[PDB]
C-alpha cells in the first residue's frame, strides 16, 4: 500500500530462522505484507453491513465497537459513525469524550464516545489507520473496557 | 490439550524469553485452504481470560502486521532483526488468535493454489479455521470469544460473526473493527466532506463539488452520474491518494517520499 | 549608529556566545509608553538582510514568547535556565525585531501605568515605536521591512502596515500574519464546522445546529438571533474550549490535565 | 491562556540576573506570558480586516502572506481561506500542495498553497497555533521563500 513502510516486518519474517521458529514449510514462497494476485482475483459481495449487524444486535447477547482514528483517510471516522447512528438502536447516550491517564501529563482526552443499547462507535484523536501503532495506550485502554464490558469514558 | 508441534520454543531476535506460551502453525479452512495463524497466550492467567481473533484487511495484507507493528506482545524494529516487547500489548489481558486470512496471504496456502475468493467464502473459510482452532485447543472452548479486525475486515468481521452466532458451542461474546469498511456509500460520500474540511481541497473544487454533486441539503459522491461530478470526484481522488499525502495518517510523512 | 546600551553582551544560559549581535531596550510609543524591543540581528550578512517586525497576539501577550519558544535565535529548554539554538532560527536570513506591545506587556510600560487602550491606540503607538527603532538604528533604514505577526496580529500588523504605507521613509516590503484574526464572522462560522469535521461535535448537536443557525445553503454561526442557535453555539463553546482539548493545537495534550 | 504551559519562559525571564542582561529596570513587575489586565481592558474596533488589505493590495507594492497551522482551532486555517479568497484578487493560481525536504524522509506535503496577485494562503499540515513550535523547518521554509518572494511550493 502507498506511504507505507513494510520493510522491517518483511525483512524479519523472510528471515529463514523465523520461518522454521514458526514452523512455516520451506518450500512456501516469500512473506508480502500484502498479496496483490488475493487482491487483485478478489470478488467484493457486500456494499454495506447494516443487516449483519442488524441480525448480531437482534439476540442483545453481544457487545459491538466501531473504533476510528480521527486522522486516517482510507476508512475515515465520520462514515464509521454515520454508520452505527443509522442502525437507530435503542439506550442512545449522548456523546461525550472518553479519558486516558498518560504518565505524569494526567487526564486526556483519548477520543468520543457515541453510545447505543450494545453498540458504540469512538473516536481515536491523533490516531491514523493503524490506531494501536500511533496511539497504544489509548488503544489498549478501550480495549481493556471493551473485554471488561466497562464504559468507554 | 494444546498442539505441541505448534508451539513456539525460541523466537529469533528477542532477547527475553516470554512469561507466556506461544503457537504458530496451520488451521484448516474451506476446501484445501491451510490458514497460518499466530497465537498469543494471555500473559494474565491465559486459562480464563477471553478469546480474539485478529483480522487484517486489504482484501490480502497479513494479520501479522497487527501483531509485529500493531499490538502483540512484541514488535519488530527498523533493524528487521530485533524484536522488543510492547508495554501496551493486547495479549496482557487477552489470548490473541492472529489469522493470516484468505489463502495465500502471507503464509496462508492452498493445495491447488487456487486464491482466487469471495466475500461469503472468506466467512465460511475463517469460520471452519475457528473451529479447527478449537479442535487443536479445546481448552478455550467455553472462553469468551471476541472477533475484531480492521480496514476491510469490516466486512470480515460481522459476516464471520453471522455464522458464529449460529454455532451454540462457540461462546461469542462481541465483536470490535477498527477503521473499518462498514459501507461504502457512507465511506465514499464522508471522506470528500473530510478531504475539504481538513484542507485538501480549496473552494473552487468544493463549490464544483456542491453544485455538481449535491441537491437541496443531500450530497451523492458515491454513485453519482453527473458528468463533471465524476471528474471532480476524480480530481479528490488524485489529491487524497496520489499527491504524496499519507491516506493513513494525514500528519504524518508518506514513506519513500512524495511521488515523481 | 546602533543603541550601545541596549546591547547584550552576555546572556544566561547560553552555552556559546551569539555569531551576531543582539540588543535589548526600549522604544518610546504613543504618549508616556516605554515598549520594551528584543532585536536579533541577521546570523548572514545582517546590513543587507530584511528588518523583521514580529508581534504576539492576545491582545496582552508578550512577543518573548515569539523569540524564545517560537523561532527565535535560541530556545529555553524545560529547566528554564538552559537557552539552546534553534537551527531554523528565523535570524538566519532577516534581522529580527521583537516588540512587547501594547503597554504593560512583559517588560514594557507607561509613566502614568495606564494600560487602557483600543485598535488605532495600539497600531499609531507601534507606528512611533517603529520610527524610534529606526532613529536608534540608522543603518537598518534603507533595508527591506516585513511586518509579521500571530494571532490578534491579524488585527495589529495590517492597521500598522496602513500607516507604514503612508511613510515613504519606511521600505515596506510586505507582511506575513500566522494563525490570525482577519474577521471575527469568517473565524466563527469555520470554527463549528471545524469542530463537527474534526469529530469533536456529534450528529445530534450538528443536526440541531444546521436547523436552529442555517438557511438553505448558508450557515449564521456569528451574530444569529435564534434561540436555540445560541443554546447551541454556547455547547460548542464548551466543546472546543472548556472540555480538555488543546484549543491551540486539536491534536497535543493539554497541559496540566483535563479540568475538574 | 488554557492548555498551555508558559513556566520554562516565566522561569528564565524572571530571573534577575537575566533582566540586567536584557536591560530592564529592577523596580518593574514580573514578567508574565500574557497580561490579563491589558487584555480586560482592551477595546476591541475592528471587525473585519478587508479595508486595511485592499487598501495594501491597491498599491501593488507589498507581498502579504497569511499562513495557518491546520490542527489550530483558536484562529483555523479555513477562517483565514475564506477570507483571502473574499478579497478578489487578480492572478489566481490553481490550489496547490507546498514541498519541503525532511532530513533522509525526502520531500514531503507541508501543506497548500491558494495564491493571487500580491497575496497568499498557506496551510502548514500538522501545525497547530504556533506554527514555528510545531512545524519548524516547514515554518522556516515559508519564512524564506515569503521574505525572498519566491513561490511556496
Ligand atoms: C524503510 O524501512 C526500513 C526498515 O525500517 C529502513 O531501513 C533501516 O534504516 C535505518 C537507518 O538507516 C537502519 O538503522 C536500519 O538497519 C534499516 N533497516 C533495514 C532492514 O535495512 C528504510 O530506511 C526505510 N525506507 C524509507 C524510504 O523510509
Ligand atoms: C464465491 O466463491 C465460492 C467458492 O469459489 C462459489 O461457490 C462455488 O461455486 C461453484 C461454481 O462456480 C460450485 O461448483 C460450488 O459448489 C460452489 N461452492 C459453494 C460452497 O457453494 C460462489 O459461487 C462464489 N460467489 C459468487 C457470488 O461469486
Ligand atoms: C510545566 O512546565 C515546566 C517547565 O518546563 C515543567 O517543569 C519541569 O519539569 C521537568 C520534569 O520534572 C524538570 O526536568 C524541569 O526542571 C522542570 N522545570 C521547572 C522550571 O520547574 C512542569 O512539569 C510543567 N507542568 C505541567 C503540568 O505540564
Ligand atoms: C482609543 O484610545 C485613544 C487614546 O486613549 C482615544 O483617543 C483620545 O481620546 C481622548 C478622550 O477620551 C482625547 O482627549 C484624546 O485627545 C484622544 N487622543 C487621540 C490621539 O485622538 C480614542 O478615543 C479611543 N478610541 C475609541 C473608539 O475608544
Ligand atoms: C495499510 C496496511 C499496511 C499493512 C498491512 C495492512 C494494511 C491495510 C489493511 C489493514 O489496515 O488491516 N491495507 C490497506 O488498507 C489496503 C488497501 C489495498 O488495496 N491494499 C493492498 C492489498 C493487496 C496488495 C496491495 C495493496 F495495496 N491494502
Ligand atoms: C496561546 C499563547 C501562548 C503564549 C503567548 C501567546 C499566546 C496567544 C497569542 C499568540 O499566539 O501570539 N494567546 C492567545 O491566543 C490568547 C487569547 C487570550 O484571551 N489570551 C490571553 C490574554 C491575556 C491574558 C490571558 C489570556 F489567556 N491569549
Amino acid at each position: 500500500p502507498p506511504c507505507t513502510n513494510t520493510t522491517a516486518a518483511s525483512t524479519y519474517l523472510n528471515n529463514p530462522y523465523v520461518r522454521k521458529a514458526l514452523n512455516i514449510p520451506e518450500q512456501l514462497p516469500q512473506w508480502d505484507m500484502c498479496n496483490f494476485l488475493v487482491n487483485l482475483q478478489y470478488r467484493r459481495l457486500y456494499r454495506s453491513m447494516n443487516s449483519q449487524y442488524l441480525k448480531l444486535l437482534s439476540s442483545q447477547k453481544y457487545q459491538i465497537l466501531l473504533y476510528n482514528g480521527d486522522v486516517d483517510m482510507a476508512c475515515n471516522f465520520m462514515g464509521d459513525e454515520w454508520f452505527v447512528d443509522s442502525l437507530n438502536q435503542k439506550m442512545e447516550v449522548q456523546r461525550r469524550p472518553w479519558l486516558v491517564k498518560y504518565g505524569d501529563s494526567g487526564e486526556q482526552i483519548a477520543g468520543f464516545v457515541k453510545e447505543f443499547s450494545h453498540i458504540a462507535f469512538l473516536t481515536i484523536k491523533g490516531a491514523g489507520h493503524m490506531v494501536p501503532t500511533d496511539k497504544p495506550l489509548a488503544a489498549f485502554t478501550m480495549f481493556s473496557r471493551f473485554l471488561n464490558k466497562q464504559p468507554y469514558e | 490439550r494444546a498442539p505441541d508441534q505448534d508451539e513456539i520454543q525460541r523466537l529469533p531476535g528477542l532477547a527475553k524469553q516470554p512469561s507466556f506460551r506461544q503457537y504458530s502453525g496451520y488451521l484448516k479452512g474451506s476446501g484445501s485452504k491451510h490458514l497460518h495463524y499466530w497465537f498469543v497466550e494471555s500473559q494474565k492467567d491465559p486459562e480464563n481470560s477471553p478469546v480474539v481473533l485478529w483480522l487484517n484487511g486489504g482484501p490480502g495484507c497479513s494479520s501479522l502486521d497487527g501483531l509485529l507493528t500493531e499490538h502483540g506482545p512484541f514488535l519488530v524494529q527498523p533493524d528487521g532483526v530485533t524484536l522488543e516487547y510492547n508495554p501496551y500489548s493486547w495479549n496482557l489481558i487477552a489470548n490473541v488468535l492472529y489469522l493470516e486470512s484468505p489463502a495465500g496471504v502471507g503464509f496462508s496456502y492452498s493445495d491447488d493454489k487456487f486464491y482466487a475468493t469471495n466475500d461469503t467464502e472468506v466467512a465460511q473459510s475463517n469460520f471452519e479455521a475457528l473451529q479447527d482452532f478449537f479442535r487443536l485447543f479445546p481448552e478455550y472452548k467455553n472462553n469468551k470469544l471476541f472477533l475484531t479486525g480492521e480496514s476491510y475486515a469490516g466486512i470480515y468481521i460481522p459476516t464471520l460473526a453471522v455464522l458464529v452466532m449460529q454455532d451454540p458451542s462457540m461462546n461469542l461474546q462481541g465483536l470490535a473493527v477498527g477503521n473499518g469498511l462498514s459501507s461504502y456509500e457512507q465511506n465514499d460520500n464522508s471522506l470528500v466532506y473530510f478531504a475539504y474540511y481538513h484542507g485538501l481541497l480549496g473552494n473552487r473544487l468544493w463549490s464544483s463539488l456542491q453544485t455538481h454533486c449535491c441537491s437541496q441539503n443531500k450530497c451523492n459522491f458515491y454513485d453519482n452520474k453527473d458528468l463533471e461530478c465524476v471528474t471532480n470526484l476524480q480530481e479528490v481522488a488524485r489529491i487524497v491518494g496520489n499527491s504524496g499525502l499519507n491516506i493513513y495518517n494525514l500528519y504524518a510523512p508518506c514513506a519513500g517520499g512524495v511521488p515523481s
